């Protein structure tokens, strides 16, 4: 079950990925301007990611426990 | 009791036909009536949930019917709709716009057009995903806006197609296509013809010349 | 009679001239419209897009003129693109997405 | 017994159809085909509704309708009847909604703000061309012409304003006419008139 | 007698006007069609040749430390979108997680 290993390694990776996330203020400086958030599609905001990762853990473990893994013809195909 | 069962079956068939023709499947509907008479004023609150084939919604509004001797004015005093929390920010922007404009029919029609364009985008991306699996790299998935083309010989050279769906202030829905190239400067120093800066405009002219999928497959073949 | 017969005769002369021009242009365009598809294939019913999308402003120039300090951000954008941590993160995300698409 | 449950199902499905009645477009099954009811509303104000009769037999034909004649329905029928009939219905909804909104704006202008208007404003049946002169209370005469080159939108495609009977003598007239032109081009008709009337 | 001449001359003038209009429209759409086709062909050929005559220099040096110009910043930024949206993407799949466990 390599899923445990990948979860552990991403959890250990999280600390330094947020460390390098906060390394530069230019990324934080461009935050809050919708002119780029609408262009990229959603937003530029990663501050509650700790809760996201600590919440996905139980969800993924539960998933593992449960093991979840023309117009004529179109109109005539419905009336039948 | 066979006649009653026959009428129920006929009504169910008609309801299914209307739902699959219009494209809207509604959930349960609730109605409340309040009489505020001073010339008569009635406040009617309606609530209903539903879905369009891909997306669910839950709406609740109230209208004020003013019955007079010669006129019967109906105005949507308040409306409030809720979506599911998807990643489409423009969807929320349009929801806010419709909320502050207090209109209903344009919302339904725009939602229909939006899901229509979304389904064409998804079906087009997924077809090209399987047609040339050795030259396509769908990084985000068929339900996204990005498309990533890359050659397995060299991972350094790859580009992206951005397909966006936009809703104007009036309420219409229109798509847009563009490409972004992640090319190293080694190509710039190799070729002095300088045929990479004009890629966007030329590509948009190309897609307006012989179609969308034709231009995409031509690009795939040229990159092959 | 004089003015309006003059008008219609000038008009029909112009009509004949334009007909000859369009005929010669249509005969001339053939050679290049088969020459274009020599080394390329000639040509899923997707409706053709409107001209408004064709004449709409493109995204690359808007992005370039919208964000300042290109090099000041690139000096770390290249470094992070050369870093392997978010590359492994992206590979994990892609594996999860293809797992979902497999079902 | 089963009668109560059957009646409950009947009333529930009737309520569901009455709910579909409010989405703007409704349909009813008849012997010759389907009868479609189309509704128009502008800014939440419901207006008159129309109906169209269709035939299911191939090829699709039109039996009769009550749409006004000046609405160009023949061409759109010829070019979208046989394919994507729902798109045809949605385009017809666009046309009717725009036309009803334009008529409502014109009627509200005619009825409500009759004091500022001096003479009757020229109007065409399609309501895609307006031309009127107005005096607002000093005296600042203006004449405005609005042309609607599109039929699927309620906003003017081009608006022009001129000062008739008086020469431009101050920048106040220039700024007033520029503001009127911008308001006409962007905001609805009656909204701006109700705005600067106070 | 001349009244009939009036009427008939107006007749041919009127019935020839639309033909002139249609011919003008056909000509001035065909010209731009041909120009656009030629330009697209030129661009496609030039890009194909650039890729073909580059395809070997990358093979000469597989892992050269190659940086990117200001024109590649948008795409790289568009690559960073999910990088700043992955957590939000998780929410979506987290929602799908409930959609998966509604049983």
């Amino acid at each position: 079950d390599e899923f445990m290993m990948l979860l552990s390694k991403v959890e250990k990776l999280s600390e330094e990925i947020m460390e390098i996330m906060q390394n530069l203020s230019s990324i934080q400086a461009l935050e809050g301007s919708r002119e780029l958030e609408n262009l990229i599609g959603i937003s530029c905001a990663s501050h509650f990611l700790k809760r996201e990762m600590q919440k996905t853990k139980e969800l993924m473990t539960k998933v593992n426990k449960q093991k979840l893994f023309d117009s004529y013809e179109f109109l005539k195909a419905i009336l039948n | 009791s066979k006649d009653l069962k026959n009428q129920l079956g006929h009504l169910e068939s008609e309801l299914s036909f209307l739902s699959t023709l219009t494209g809207i499947n509604i959930r349960n509907h609730s109605k409340q009536t309040e009489d505020l008479t001073s010339i008569r004023k009635v406040l009617q609150r309606h609530r209903l949930s539903g879905n369009c084939h891909m997306v669910t919604f839950q709406l609740e509004f109230q209208i004020l019917e003013i019955q007079n001797k010669e006129r019967l004015s109906s105005a949507v005093t308040d409306l409030n709709i809720i979506m599911e929390p998807t990643e489409c920010s423009e969807l929320s922007e349009f929801v806010s716009r419709a909320e502050e404009r207090k209109d209903l029919f344009m919302f339904f029609r725009s939602l229909h057009f939006f899901v229509e364009w979304f389904e064409y985008r998804k079906r087009t991306f997924k077809h090209l995903k399987e047609k040339y699996p050795d030259a396509v790299y769908l990084s985000e998935g068929p339900s996204s806006c990005s498309m990533g083309i890359r050659s397995a010989s060299r991972p350094g050279f790859e580009l992206v197609i951005v397909w966006r769906i936009q809703i104007d202030e009036d309420g219409k829905v229109f798509p847009k296509l563009d490409l972004l190239t992640k090319v190293p400067q080694r190509a710039l120093e190799l070729d002095k013809n300088r045929a990479i800066e004009t890629a966007p405009l030329s590509f948009r002219t190309l897609v307006g010349l012989l179609g969308i999928e034709a231009a995409l497959e031509s690009l795939i073949k040229s990159l092959c | 009679i004089d003015k309006m017969v003059e008008t219609t005769e000038l008009m029909t002369g112009n009509i004949q001239s334009l007909k000859n021009k369009i005929q010669i242009l249509a005969s001339e365009v053939e050679e290049e419209e088969e020459r274009v598809k020599q080394m390329h294939q000639i040509n899923l019913s997707l409706p053709e897009l409107s001209q408004k999308t064709l004449k709409a402003p493109t995204l690359q120039k808007e992005i370039l003129a919208l964000i300042p300090n290109q090099n000041a951000l690139l000096k770390d954008l290249d470094i992070l693109h050369n870093s392997s941590q978010m590359k492994s993160m992206s590979t994990f995300i892609e594996e999860a997405y293809k797992k979902l698409d497999a079902s | 017994n089963e009668q109560e449950a059957l009646e409950e199902k009947l009333e529930n499905v009737k309520a569901i159809l009455q709910a579909y009645h409010f989405t703007g477009l409704s349909g009813k099954l008849t012997s010759r085909g389907v009868c479609v009811c189309i509704s128009t509303a502008f800014e939440g104000n419901l207006l008159d509704s129309y109906f169209v009769d269709l035939v299911i037999q191939k090829p699709l034909r039109i039996h009769h309708h009550s749409v006004p004649v000046f609405i160009p329905l023949e061409e759109i029928a010829a070019k979208y009847l046989q394919t994507n009939i729902q798109h045809f219905l949605f385009s017809l909804c666009e046309y009717l909604n725009a036309y009803s909104g334009r008529k409502y704006q014109a009627d509200r202008l005619q009825s409500d703000f009759a004091a500022l208007l001096t003479g009757p404003l020229q109007r065409n049946p399609l309501c895609n061309l307006l031309s009127f002169t107005y005096k607002l209370d000093q005296s600042f005469p203006f004449c405005a012409r609005l042309l609607y080159k599109d039929l699927t939108a309620t906003l003017p495609t081009d608006v022009t304003v001129t000062c008739q009977g008086v020469e431009v003598l101050s920048t106040s007239w220039e700024e007033q006419r520029a503001s009127h032109e911008t308001l006409f081009c962007t905001k609805p008709l009656h909204q701006v008139f109700a705005s600067f009337t106070r | 007698k001349k009244r009939q001449r009036m009427i008939e001359v107006q007749d041919e003038l009127l019935r020839l006007e639309p033909q002139l209009k249609q011919l003008q429209t056909k000509y001035d759409e065909l010209k731009e069609r041909k120009s656009s086709l030629r330009n697209a062909a030129y661009f496609l050929s030039n890009l194909k040749q650039l890729y073909q005559d580059y395809s070997d220099v990358q093979a000469q040096e597989p892992n050269v430390k190659e940086t990117y110009d200001s024109s590649s910043l948008p795409a790289l930024l568009f690559k960073a979108r999910t990088l700043l949206g992955a957590e939000s993407h998780l929410r979506n799949i987290n929602h799908q997680l409930e959609k998966l466990l509604d049983q």
